């Protein structure tokens, strides 16, 4: 039901704005793409210690609201608002696992709530609307970090709006 | 709204705004001392602005009630949209005046066809944010229900419709939510959602209040 808000203590927008999400437990470290498998092009949505703060994201709920809340299902994404490409889904790929990655469709409600945790907020994907959710959190291989599913010990952020 | 026109101060009296600190949502007055708006507003300690054309300047012909009871719809169902209406009772009764008028519930279900007044101070760009300090206008008329599911699979009920053009251009957007959509002077709609804003074949989804009158009308009269 919370407003989810940003480091300045101002509601984060419903698409308008991009924001970092700044780990709390690894500050030196931020949100970039990787390879996972045998792809070409990089992929996965990664913490990286070389990409810092990181590409920041936009948040989206078809709802008429400017301000999003704990409640609402979202698409998160990298890139521009409007666009259809950078927008985050969860994917069952070895070695990750249910590895957070970046696609080019958006549906209209997006598989994402963004949740109070500790002194910041965490990510929860939902496989459907009607269920409990499960934490995104964090796979260390190759000196970076996974966004995955790890239900239980989820990724705390600050979000910073990137002005 | 995108693609819409300036309303002007007197033209939409029935219009409010919802307030907590910050403007979030549309409403509508619907009697002196309550406003009907979309059940996704819903927040503690809101705060009614009625008489506003510019939000940003106290240009004297304000109210500011504070809400005394926010109900949602008992059905609300966060994970489908459906149900998305709320009822604010006003803590004292707003004065009527040129700026402030209550707009009247149907008393049956719009047509297909029919043209509407959607109006709000929600984002006028259809590609990136432009936010408005008056209230804009637009002039948009019911689709049919196959249209809208058609559009939308799966996640269009029987308690909302849709309204606008499938060409695009001009819709409702982000900051209308809650906001009023009238047709033939009574209240049809209430803002909801959409895929983006004025996009082809992704027009306004409203709730649809001819299906809530009895629930409001017994909500007003128990509370």
């Amino acid at each position: 039901s919370s407003v989810v808000v940003d480091t300045n203590g101002q509601p984060v927008s419903n698409g308008a704005d991009a924001y970092y999400l700044v780990p709390v437990s690894h500050g030196h470290a931020g949100l970039a793409l990787a390879k996972i498998g045998n792809e070409a092009e990089p992929r996965a949505v990664v913490l990286d210690p070389h990409h810092r703060p990181g590409r920041p994201v936009r948040f989206e709920s078809p709802l008429r609201i400017n301000i999003i809340k704990e409640s609402y299902f979202l698409n998160i994404k990298f890139g521009p608002s409007s666009s259809d490409s950078g927008v985050w889904d969860v994917i069952q790929q070895d070695p990750i696992g249910l590895a957070v990655k970046v696609t080019d469709t958006k549906s209209l409600l997006g598989p994402f709530k963004v949740e109070k945790e500790g002194e910041g907020y965490k990510i929860v994907y939902y496989p459907e609307r009607g269920q409990t959710g499960l934490d995104i959190g964090l796979v260390h291989r190759n000196d970076k970090y996974y966004l995955a599913v790890k239900d239980g010990e989820p990724c705390v952020f600050k979000i910073r709006k990137a002005t | 709204i995108v693609g819409g026109y300036t309303c002007g101060a007197n033209t939409v009296p029935y219009q409010v705004s919802l307030n907590s600190g910050y403007h979030f949502c549309g409403g509508s007055l619907i009697n002196s001392q309550w406003v009907v708006s979309a059940a996704h507003c819903y927040k503690s300690g809101i705060q009614v602005r009625l008489g506003e054309d510019n939000i940003n300047v106290v240009e004297g012909n304000e109210q500011f009630i504070s809400a005394s009871k926010s109900i949602v719809h008992p059905s609300y169902n966060s994970n489908t949209l459906n149900n998305d209406i709320m009822l604010i009772k006003l803590k004292s009764a707003a004065s009527l005046n040129s700026r402030v008028a209550s707009i009247s519930l149907p008393t049956s279900c719009a047509s297909a066809g029919t043209q509407c007044l959607i109006s709000g101070w929600g984002n006028t760009k259809s590609s990136g944010t432009s936010y408005p300090d008056v209230l804009k206008c637009l002039k948009a008329p019911i689709l049919s229900d196959s249209s809208c599911k058609s559009a939308y699979p799966g996640q269009i009920t029987s308690n909302m419709f849709c309204a606008g053009y499938l060409e695009g251009g001009k819709d409702s957007c982000q900051g209308d939510s809650g906001g009023p959509v009238v047709c033939s002077g009574k209240l049809q709609g209430i803002v909801s959602w959409g895929s983006g804003c004025a996009q082809k074949n992704k027009p306004g989804v409203y709730t649809k209040v001819c299906n809530y009158v009895s629930w409001i009308k017994q909500t007003i009269a128990s509370n």
